[PDB]
């Protein structure tokens, strides 16, 4: 077996797991090159840095999906999120280690994604999705078997098939993703890159990531086995700098 | 980085309408004229006073467009129009009329365009009788500080006549030349402000006083 | 005040009270109606994109006998503007004691999300609010005048440039001048 | 490549560089 | 014509009156040979050590004095604070700005003085005084210009001749200080440095450092001149460091 | 310290800083930039000295004032005569901006001097009188308000515009000082020859405009002496004239 | 290759 350690926090993932480094990329701090605020960045290393276990959601047999935005899914916890109010602009990497474990008797398999810029579009056509509904705070919000009606004028057309993007759900596997299979896996980790057009960006306008654990297999299991598979989602930021201190925010 | 884009060449170097006039085909005295200034248009004339003395090569671009005017006859059949644009530098002889002799222009230059083709261009030096143009003049034309005040006591770049060279249509043709400057190879001196209250006339600095900016509520307001 | 010297001129006083913000203006240069006009904003409304750092230069104009001290506070968007000085302190401030220096210069700094900034208002392209607070009440002798004036004076830093000439929406015309 | 094709200094290209 | 700079923020000295090094000691790090926490210390830097203005109070002709808890003075005010609520141990020192100014015609001095561990005595001899009397973060709080009444249950013994710990106030000079003489000063500056007896402490059970600020001689000044003169403290934490990260704490 | 010139040493001084115009020094007429071909006179010592015009008195209410500045000392001196005498001239300046108040005063002028300040007229539809522009040793003074379109041949004065149709809070381009009462008690500006030509008629072409403006007002308390005069002490530099022949005004 | 305008932009696209 192996340890992951991040400051406070040591996972145990495993032995032979890959872990998907993003787009190839380990995140890393700024270089002095590529950046233009000019003044000294906080790095709070060990305070954030670290293993941030978000709410568990249970898999059920009809379970669809779920979906966290990122920088707004840290908000709430701890000193990362501190700094995120405090400060006016923001870069992070994250270490994504969702823990799925059932028993030789189960079957299922999860697609674990790391989708990018995630911009999703809503029931009516003629309006966007209001903050609530695209973003839940450790609060996983949910894909949908069905369509949602253009009636609800401010929802997320939360259709799994299309992913809430307008693509062939099948086809998210060119985001960084994963598969945990029931079958043979008891976990999954994807380390992500700061991926953006910007050097540094705002951590509350902006998610720069946004995971999604897609069941593309659903659960069974006999009578006997145990009904109640829970899945929880770790994320750990990863060479975290800020930069523009002020007043906090209401946000 | 680099603050390429803010030289003065690059800030000035653009080509800028400074007048356009409008001539007839047959008409009787169908030519046109224009007194040679850059202070008939707004803009050009607020980027060349952000400076009280500037010195360049001008390019000058005509853009010559023509219109067919109402007639009586039956299907009137436009030939290819040709036009002349004359330059008669101060002293020179002035046309009087479409078919006048100064249009031989034996030595003051002119152009020959035909309509349908790219639009005339011409390089010019830099035409001063001093060591840089003056964009501002704080004085007077006669020595007993009587007469013009301002800078068209300095003024003095001749004149520039429009014609047909083609003519007698059947039906009647008007014109519309638009002359266009772009300052090439310059160099300027003395900065100074940029122009505050709305031009007025051509001729001098006459303003009607305007505020300093625009108004907010309060000093805190954001 | 507009149409007269006065709009140059920042009131100043003695207080009962501390805090008390002297001034606040947003940080668009080539936008907000403080600095558009200015040398500055002038010629930033001919570009399109800005970046760079900006000198506000403030001097003192009261009696030599006057004393005091103020807060100078540039704080980056993200929250609204700093409505009391604990919160215009936690951003870049400056403590400028009026006595030792009737000048002070602060160098707002360049801390953008992106390379370059709109000349022109976007919320995507914020640049930021900035404020001026009483560090210390302003102290006067007798028979002087407790209520003085403040001048300020805007120029660009070092690192600062413009970019994708365009016509400036001051000047306007319907006719050709003669 | 630039090569000036007038013999006249004022029909050149602009100052650019 | 001296300026001290530290994260954000920036203050403006004269180049004539120097800084109080606490005890000779310019404030730094712990090192690995004194420390006894394992656990990798948090350093927030630009974030942390910075120059937070606390509340600005009013001198007045009778105006006996003011202190501060230091720990408990910042614990609100930013991400000092923050860091402090989320952690179990904190290090610092300090760098204190007291700036007061007034004009020529007016005259006054005051003590400006860093007691470290300021146990403070109680009015009421059997009891032991409330942690809202001791401390005010962002309110300062304030001697008493007579003694407190025995009466009062838990009050501190504010007697502004004793300093509240039963000491001869003249002989306070033994901590650090400066004195603010309104004639010749307009402010003073004094860079602590992590005072214990423990390499690191709580920062909320533990106010290891106490600022005092005692006016020796009164603020005076002739009809006409400005009647309202302020202090205002500012504190910026420095080489600050945190250390057992956890819940945070009310 | 003290700056000497051709018999009068002004000594207001006192570390400070002299603004030198746009960096440049004034110097004579080089033979490489010259046209004239007949021999300059420099009078020098006889001309080049500090000629102090005349005093205004700085009021709570005062908009500013200013001076053309061949047309200012054109009758100060041998330096005016010279200027009637020649066709031709060229001079650069020393301008000496002196106002002393107490430490219970405040207040705080811009000294600018504006080559090239062609001004404008209230009635759009011609240019303003020549003595509406000039004042010999007599400053001219910009307005509170708008003057009035029906005057027919006046400046418009008022002061937030210049009577250049500009910002006044912009006019720091031009070479100038800060006459801040709490700090100040002068302004010295070497001012170069500006000009497009090597060298101007100095009765039709007023080469700069020396302008004082108030910015922030004066003010005193009730007992301190309420009258604060300005006082401007000029002085060519480096004088050429060329061209002799009859003189006239 | 020879090109003809000073500006980068101006330049054919990266074929080769």
């Amino acid at each position: 077996v192996r340890s992951i350690t991040l400051g406070n926090s040591t996972i145990t993932t495993q032995e032979c797991a890959n872990v998907v480094v993003g787009y190839g990329v380990w995140p890393e701090y700024l270089k002095d090159n590529e950046a233009t605020a000019e003044d000294q960045p906080t790095q709070p290393d060990v305070a954030t840095c670290r293993f941030y276990t978000l709410e568990s959601v249970q898999w059920m047999k009809n379970s669809a999906g779920w979906w966290w935005k990122l920088p707004d899914a840290l908000s709430q916890m701890g000193l990362f999120g501190q700094n995120m109010q405090y400060h006016y602009l923001g870069r992070t990497g994250y270490t994504i280690h969702v823990q799925c474990n059932a028993s030789k008797f189960h079957q299922g398999c999860l697609l674990v994604v790391c989708v990018p810029e995630a911009e999703m579009g809503c029931s009516n056509l003629n309006n966007t999705p209001e903050f609530a509904e695209l973003s839940g705070g450790d609060t996983a919000r949910m894909f949908t078997d069905t369509q949602i009606g253009e009636t609800n004028s401010k929802k997320v057309q939360t259709a799994v098939w299309n992913a809430g993007m307008g693509v062939g759900v099948g086809n998210l596997t060119i985001y960084p993703h994963q598969w945990i299979n029931l079958r043979t896996n008891n976990s999954a980790t994807i380390v992500m890159p700061y991926i953006n057009s910007v050097p540094m960006d705002n951590m509350f306008r902006h998610n720069n990531l946004t995971l999604m654990i897609i069941p593309f297999v659903p659960l069974n299991y006999s009578e006997g086995s145990s009904p109640y598979v829970p899945i929880t989602v770790t994320i750990a930021p990863m060479c975290a700098e800020y930069n523009g201190l002020r007043l906090a925010s209401s946000q | 980085h680099s603050r390429s884009e803010s030289s003065i060449e690059n800030f000035l170097c653009r080509a800028a309408c400074v007048y356009y006039a409008t001539y007839t085909n047959n008409s009787e005295k169908g030519y046109a004229e224009w007194v040679i200034n850059t202070r008939q248009v707004a803009q050009l004339r607020r980027k060349l006073e952000l400076f009280t003395y500037l010195r360049f090569d001008l390019e000058l671009t005509f853009v010559i467009t023509s219109a067919q005017q109402p007639s009586t006859a039956t299907s009137v059949d436009a030939p290819v129009q040709t036009h002349q644009i004359m330059y008669v530098p101060p002293g020179g002889p002035v046309p009087t009329k479409v078919t006048d002799y100064a249009w031989q222009t034996s030595t003051n230059p002119s152009v020959f365009w035909t309509e349908g083709n790219a639009p005339p261009r011409m390089s010019i030096p830099f035409i001063s009788i001093g060591n840089a143009y003056s964009c501002f003049y704080d004085g007077w034309t006669q020595f007993s500080r009587n007469g013009v005040y301002g800078i068209n006591t300095l003024n003095n770049m001749g004149t520039l006549y429009m014609r047909h060279v083609n003519e007698a249509g059947q039906g009647p043709i008007k014109s519309t030349v638009r002359i266009y400057f772009k300052p090439k190879h310059v160099k300027a001196w003395v900065p100074r402000p940029p122009r505050l209250c709305q031009y007025e006339k051509q001729k001098n600095v006459n303003f009607t006083p305007t505020g300093v900016t625009t108004t907010r509520v309060g000093i805190t307001t954001t | 005040n507009v149409n007269s010297l006065k709009a140059y001129q920042i009131p100043v006083q003695s207080n009962s009270d501390n805090g008390k913000q002297v001034f606040g203006f947003p940080l668009q240069p080539g936008a907000n109606g403080v600095l558009n006009r200015t040398l500055l904003g002038e010629i930033l409304n001919y570009y399109t994109h800005w970046s760079g750092s900006i000198k506000l230069t403030f001097m003192f104009c009261g009696s030599a006998m006057a004393t005091g001290k103020f807060l100078l506070a540039y704080s980056p968007p993200g929250a609204g503007v700093p409505k009391n000085r604990k919160d215009a302190m936690l951003g870049t401030h400056v403590i400028w004691d009026v006595g030792l220096q009737s000048s002070c210069v602060l160098c707002v700094p360049w801390i953008s999300q992106t390379h370059y900034r709109y000349v022109v208002e976007d919320e995507y392209t914020a640049a930021g609010y900035i404020t001026c607070w009483y560090q210390t009440n302003i102290v006067v002798p007798a028979d002087v005048q407790s209520s003085c004036d403040i001048l300020c004076f805007v120029s660009a830093c070092n690192d600062f440039s413009v970019r994708m000439l365009k016509d400036t929406p001051f000047i306007r015309q319907d006719t050709f001048y003669q | 490549t630039n090569i000036n094709y007038y013999k006249d200094a004022a029909s050149n290209s602009a100052n650019r560089q």
